[PDB]
Order: structure tokens, then C-alpha cells, then sequence
């Protein structure tokens, strides 16, 4: 019977461009070769074009 | 008497391949095609689809 005060987060993943993010630093765009990436938490790993 | 010419093989071909054969090979189109040696087809390109 104390009160409590509660806060609710809600959000969808992985469905358009997003606005809120997470800290993380940035690289540059290699092409051509067998690499690893990670667009928005989308993760993977192929060669780009 | 016995004509045999277009079920015999033509030299003129690169191929020993008579006259019904290659009319047979003509008309059993694929589903799908074998190997076109697609490997180097089929990375970094547009018309992967
Ligand atoms: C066997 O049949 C073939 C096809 O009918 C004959 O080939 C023809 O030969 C004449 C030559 O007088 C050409 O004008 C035609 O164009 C040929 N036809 C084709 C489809 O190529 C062949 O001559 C016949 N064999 C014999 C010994 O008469």
C-alpha cells in the first residue's frame, strides 16, 4: 500500500528506418570483399556491391 | 534403296549429332538450367534474381 511508480517502454525492431540508437562508433564501406557488417542491429556477414 | 541420312550423323556439326537429335534436344526446355559454370555468375552482380 506503499505507492509505486512504474514506467512502461514499448518499441518495434528491425521493420524501417530508425531514429533512437545505440553507442556505437561508426567505420568506413569496404566493397568487394568477404567481411562482416552491422546496419542498425541487423548483423551478417557477405560481400557488398 | 534405304535413305538413312537424317538418323545418321552430319560431320558439318561440331558435335555427332544427327538431323532428329538436335531436334530433340530443342524441345525438352528446363525448369531450371545445370552448370553454366554460374559461380562467378551469381556474386556482386544485379542479375542473381
Ligand atoms: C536422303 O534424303 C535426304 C533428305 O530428303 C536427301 O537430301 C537432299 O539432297 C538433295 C540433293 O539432290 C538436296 O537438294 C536436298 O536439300 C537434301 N535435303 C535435305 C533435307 O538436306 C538425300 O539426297 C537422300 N539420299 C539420297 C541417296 O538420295
Amino acid at each position: 500500500y506503499q505507492p509505486y511508480r512504474v514506467v512502461v517502454l514499448s518499441f518495434e525492431l528491425l521493420h524501417a528506418p530508425a531514429t533512437v540508437c545505440g553507442p556505437k562508433k561508426s567505420t568506413n564501406l569496404v566493397k568487394n570483399k568477404c567481411v562482416n557488417f552491422n546496419f542498425n542491429g541487423l548483423t551478417g556477414t557477405g560481400v557488398l556491391t | 534403296g534405304f535413305n538413312f541420312s537424317q538418323i545418321l550423323p552430319d560431320p558439318s556439326k561440331p558435335s555427332k549429332r544427327s538431323f532428329i537429335e538436335d531436334l530433340l534436344f530443342n524441345k525438352v526446355t528446363l525448369a531450371d538450367a545445370g552448370f553454366i559454370k554460374q559461380y562467378g555468375d551469381c556474386l556482386g552482380d544485379i542479375a542473381a534474381r
